[PDB]
DNA sequence: GATCTGGCCTGTCTTA
């Protein structure tokens, strides 16, 4: 249209863009590992490698009904590092460092994996694929260099939870609970990861060959996938925490003092004890010895806490506590289902008439953030006939709001140090409140996230530095982009959509183009 | 020669292709479920019982001195004479292969309750690489027992294995390995009449001989109609192994072997070509030193099998065969048919 | 003064705000269902039945010479003494205001199986404009029964009704009509005391004087605190009317009036303000030319009612009130209230 | 980004487009019916108006909890005719007629309506909106002039089922089975249709007044 | 021949 009307070419044709795309995509820049990667080819021009990794699809072999596409891990890292050349150069120039330096840079990457749902199957010819979809992505977080006897932070992502910096790595169409296909697809990625975790990368950007070293961290995993891959049972068991090995009752009694002794090799040792049974014990004795391990781990994850799911669980629990408070359960320990239905309906109608909210089936994210206000406590107290319950809920919400900014800020030690310094006392008072004036519900039982919040938050803050910059919400934001791309930016074919969506979502997360769009700011 | 519908209970998802049914004095026991063992049964071994053409599963526990074994999807089952079985090879739920060998047994019995003794056995000498889709038998020669292993697929060697072909499989060497259960030692024997690696074959044993039927070869993508006669002998010194090709072969891979009576087995299932699934049966006869493979009656197949694409199953022991077909999914994931032949 | 829950059956959707519970010898009957009648009951008249605090609805048929009337939503219901009811006005499911009088009457019954007779009756002379939210009452004066009707609200006339305001409604002119049920003659009267129109009021009937109480005026958007009285006479010639204001009025919009005892009428709350909900109840006791009002002991209201914004209901006849509360997304919680 | 990089205004800002929009939307061009429309105003600057048509929302009367927006039928047809003036002129030129002709045109239309399920509700303030949706649209089919002693078509729709010619008229969020609300919303449109089924329109095309008469046909109803 | 045991079920809670 523009060419026919304006009689000239303000824009370029499609083939020019296609030819230009081949620079940002992986498999275009040379590189080499000084320690050769074990069981990994040194060729450096591979693009979109098939996801099945040459899996046997014969009729005698185990049946295959999934499709997958993905890149080479090391090539993806090289492409991501070459995409952020200007940023690293400007960081070195701004931090009073000569650009021609080629010190051993250190790179930290955050991994994430989630299982989507309700993805419609397509018609046509091919294997009968299921509807559940799973993806796997990473994100370059921070980079440092060893200058003298310090570690200068040459670059840090200003928005570690934005979809504009969550770069894709692999796509597939399979169930998250389907442990066979999941491992059959994710084995090469873990292999390459463990291989390159003992080497160093060198490449020449800006005319100078550099040196890189990687320190990976896996935190973008919801609790369910953590239980699955690390070799643990379901969440409804008695061994609740994935950081400490306390039971349900001991976590409903103490609530305060819990350190962490749960490494990755420890899980392997636990599984080996569970398999070999050297002490010839019974079922219960051996289960108590292994602290509930019945599966060989295959992914090394970081023992951290997902902030988003923690907020969702806390909001749901609170909502249930409001329901119970309205019905006066502490006064009448008996109640029919219809009474519960009427109580929930009354609470929903009141929140609709006083907080501009609507009834929802599953706990949302915005509903969580908006439900946690003092005015919400006021609106709920507008229904309770008692008056001491009012003050109890006020103190409860005050303690929770005092504890919230610790595990939600990008840097608590520089934004809200008072909350961090006063976190232990607040948590102890919260636990005491729950134990004393909430006996009707928390007598002998406690969920996962209350234990996580009241047990291990200070240790994680003082060890890893911050919580919230390591959540899994970036992958969830990218799920939207995946849906939109698969619906509107791919070949509508059963055996062509995966590679197209992968390429498009890779191109969308290239900071090289993000700089062209911010020209107005110059 | 009957085909019967079977109604399954609630945990129908716990059955997957590649399982291995094991029999113990008229009682069939399930093994090799899908995924890691859940909290409904911390062991995995289930009791196989069919009553009024209805299927129900029942968990079971192990003894104190047992060794909790991981599920395997392509083991090498083998009977033995108290009474006990042998498990070797297979694929872990983590898609890894296990070189360990297992010896199941019965520990106690009280009111239809059975306790097992899963004991890991150490293998020393010419240990084979972790395999699957193979078979193993036991021969009796002058009051002595010896295990015969042959075939099996495996991944690439440690060096040539790359993450771009991480799941590529290759047929193992045609070497024949004798496994001794007493010392836990093996020995590598090579044979001149063995040139192509074979997998998913059928091993029929006798007093001191084992027979090979059909299979698949990745090196050529051919289903040969071979018939090998391995006569293992156990003298007072080093054992002896000899091979001999015989006419009258069958071109079938992944077949089901059952025993209606002594010296006569029944073969059904498998595949003739890539998409031409085998439909006719086959009757064998074990004489003194001869064998006779012949055709029998073709059971009346329903309209589901005739237009299906894949099937799986194993032997039950009492002349019956457990057979399943892939169902729908949205519904029941699989269907299951029992076959009677006696 | 005692609340109690009601467990309704499956056909809860057939109940809508604006129904009418007509009574016939203890057998309370339903009318005015939502939407047009389906094939489960082509008549749309249901037989109310409350047993063990549970509600059921069953169909009912008409006679061989009846007239299938459309289900209205805001008619004017009044008893008559040959016990029969009078239906006037209403709002059809197509928003078409009917201006025809229907008469309900039981013509046959045999073991809980009734048969109505819905006759058709038009009017002559000063016919009323089709409207709703009004009331009609019968009056006995000198061995003669005459029907008194008061104005309500209706759409714009056929001239100024524009499409951009096709659903605008204003209060009708405050006139007083006399309807002869035997002949169908309606005569228009004008009263100087009735200054402005009124709708959703409460009309208390007695021997020869109708008592208007409360209501809502759409013109001034004010809920007055006045009560009126209309005495009439039926001589051998032209009739005569009267209207005088009275002290001690009540400000209620869309109340629910029932009878506890002879010459002892209790009234429940209606709408006090726009967003404020009336809660306290009053008691009307009469003498011969006097009135009486008094704030009674309010029943123990439930928490869901104390915060609900909309509520409706009607009379049951046997000193019992059937009211409802809107739910969400089953859809209407129904409560019952008994007086003495 | 284009203006920042190139330095030349190839595209105009958002306000220019917002100003240019006021030419295509209805209620912009003057017109006049032969026999004045019954119960219809004469304002020719009536854009998007509330679909409730002045329905009372007091707590006393029948509770309504649906929102609606719609144009006015006659202004909608005027805008539609303004949109396709070039096509009508080209059709007149093709059939060997004169551009200065003003004979009584005949425009047949096709109405349609359907209910849409699975329309989620948002948070915030306002009435309780149900989780449904109902649309209402029309489409011109064939324009015919009476020349000489017979008729001849001028502009027929080449793609009758294309989405590019489905002009929306009314939009509301209500159940397709809520008969009361449905009639309360659709009664003004039906009144306008009945009033317009016996009138003629005077409209200026290229600077010359033209005559229009309509034939309504509703078939897009399941 | 009542008397516990075993397994079968069944509602609830815990992650999604
Ligand atoms: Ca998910
Ligand atoms: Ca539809
Ligand atoms: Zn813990």
């Amino acid at each position: 249209t523009v060419k026919a009307i304006t009689g000239r070419q303000i824009f370029q044709p499609l083939h020019a863009l296609r030819n230009a795309e081949k620079v940002l995509l992986p498999g275009y820049h040379p590189f080499e590992w000084q320690p050769p990667l074990k069981n990994v080819s040194s060729r450096t021009d591979v693009g979109i490698i098939d996801g099945l990794s040459g899996l046997a699809s014969s009729v005698d072999e185990y049946p295959v009904d999934t499709i997958a596409k993905r890149f080479r891990y090391d090539s993806a890292l090289v492409s991501a590092l070459m995409d952020m050349e200007e940023d690293i150069l400007e960081g070195m120039r701004s931090q009073d460092l000569d650009d021609y330096l080629n010190g051993p840079f250190t790179v930290v990457v955050k991994e994430s994996c989630d299982g989507m749902g309700d993805v419609s199957e397509k018609h046509g010819s091919g294997p009968a694929v299921p509807e559940k979809a799973v993806r796997f992505s990473f994100t370059v977080m921070r980079i440092t260099i060893e200058h003298g006897s310090q570690n200068v932070k040459v670059f840090e992502e200003p928005k570690p939870n934005s979809e504009l910096c969550c770069k894709p790595l692999c796509l597939m169409l399979a169930d998250e609970s389907d442990h066979e296909t999941l491992t059959a697809i994710l084995s090469p990625l873990i292999a390459e990861r463990e291989a390159m975790k003992s080497s160093e990368l060198t490449l020449e950007m800006g005319g100078i060959p550099r040196t890189f070293k990687f320190i990976f961290r896996g935190t973008g995993y919801d609790e369910k996938l953590v239980r699955e891959v690390e070799g643990l049972e379901a969440s409804g068991s008695v061994y609740i925490c994935t950081l400490c090995d306390t039971t349900r009752l001991e976590a409903s009694q103490n609530l305060v003092f819990h350190s962490i002794t749960r490494s990755h090799a420890e899980n392997l040792q636990r599984y080996e004890v569970w398999r070999s049974n050297p002490y010839h014990e019974s079922v219960e004795e051996l289960r108590d010895r292994v602290k509930g391990v019945s599966a060989k781990p295959f992914i090394e994850t970081v023992p951290s806490i997902d902030a988003l799911h923690c907020d969702i669980g806390n909001a749901a629990e609170f909502y249930k506590i409001f329901q119970l408070e309205i019905g006066e359960v502490y006064k009448h320990p008996n109640a029919s289902k219809e009474e519960r239905k009427r109580w929930q309906a009354t609470l929903d109608k009141h929140l609709r008439k006083r907080m501009n909210l609507k009834p929802i089936m599953r706990m949302n994210g915005n509903f969580a953030r908006k439900l946690m206000t003092q005015e919400t406590v006021d609106a709920v107290c507008e229904l309770i006939p008692s008056e001491e319950r009012h003050e109890a809920l006020r103190e409860l919400m005050d303690l929770y709001l005092k504890m919230k900014p610790v595990w939600r800020s990008s840097c608590p030690a520089k934004e809200c140090p008072e909350s961090l310094c006063q976190y232990s006392f607040n948590s102890q008072r919260f636990a005491e409140l729950l134990s004393t004036k909430f006996k009707y519900r928390y007598e002998g039982k406690i969920t996962n996230y209350f234990h996580k919040t009241l047990a291990h938050v200070p240790e994680i803050i003082e060890r890893d530095g911050s919580i919230g910059a390591w959540a899994s919400e970036g992958n969830q934001s990218g799920n939207k982009l995946f849906r939109r791309f698969r619906k509107m930016n791919a070949r509508q074919s059963k055996c062509y959509e995966m590679e197209d969506v992968l390429k498009h979502h890779w191109l969308y997360t290239s900071k090289y183009l993000q700089k062209f769009m911010n020209a107005h700011n110059a | 020669m009957s085909l019967q519908m079977v109604t399954v209970g609630h945990n129908i998802a716990l059955i997957q292709p590649g399982f291995s049914l094991m029999n113990f004095d008229g009682q069939v026991f399930f093994f090799g479920q899908k995924g890691w063992p859940k909290r409904s049964c911390p062991t995995g071994v289930f009791h196989f019982d069919i009553k009024q053409n209805h299927l129900k599963l029942k968990p079971a526990i192990f003894s104190k001195d047992s060794c909790y074994l991981p599920p395997l999807r392509y083991p090498a089952t083998c009977s033995y004479k108290k009474h006990q079985y042998i498990i070797h090879g297979g694929k872990t739920p983590n898609n890894e292969l296990s070189d360990k060998i297992y010896i199941m047994s019965v520990a106690c019995k009280n009111n239809k309750k059975v306790t097992f003794r899963c004991t890991e056995k150490d293998l020393v000498g010419d240990v084979p690489e972790p395999r699957y889709g193979h078979s193993i038998d036991v021969v009796y020669s002058r009051g002595k027992s010896m295990g015969v292993l042959f075939g099996g697929r495996s991944y690439m060697p440690s060096t040539q294995r790359t993450t771009e072909k991480w799941n590529s499989v290759a047929d193992c060497l045609p070497h024949v390995f004798l496994i001794d259960f007493e010392f836990g030692c093996a020995t590598s024997y090579i044979l001149p009449e063995l040139q192509d690696g074979l997998s998913f074959h059928v091993s029929i044993a006798r007093n001191d001989t084992v027979y090979i039927l059909g299979g698949h070869s990745l090196a050529s993508n051919i289903r040969p109609a071979n018939l090998y006669r391995i006569r293992v002998d156990l003298p007072l010194g080093t054992p002896a192994v000899n091979c001999t090709v015989l006419p009258g072969g069958i071109s079938v891979s992944s077949a089901i072997l059952t025993q209606t009576n002594n010296d006569e087995f029944v073969i059904v299932g498998g595949y003739q070509l890539e998409n031409q699934k085998r439909m006719v049966c086959s009757l064998v006869s074990l004489g003194d030193n001869t064998i006779e493979i012949s055709e029998m009656e073709t059971p009346d197949w329903t309209s589901d099998i005739k237009h299906s694409k894949i099937w799986f199953g194993s032997n039950m022991g009492n002349g019956t065969i457990f057979l399943g077909i892939p169902g729908d999914n949205k519904s029941e994931a699989f269907y299951f048919y029992t076959l009677r032949c006696s």
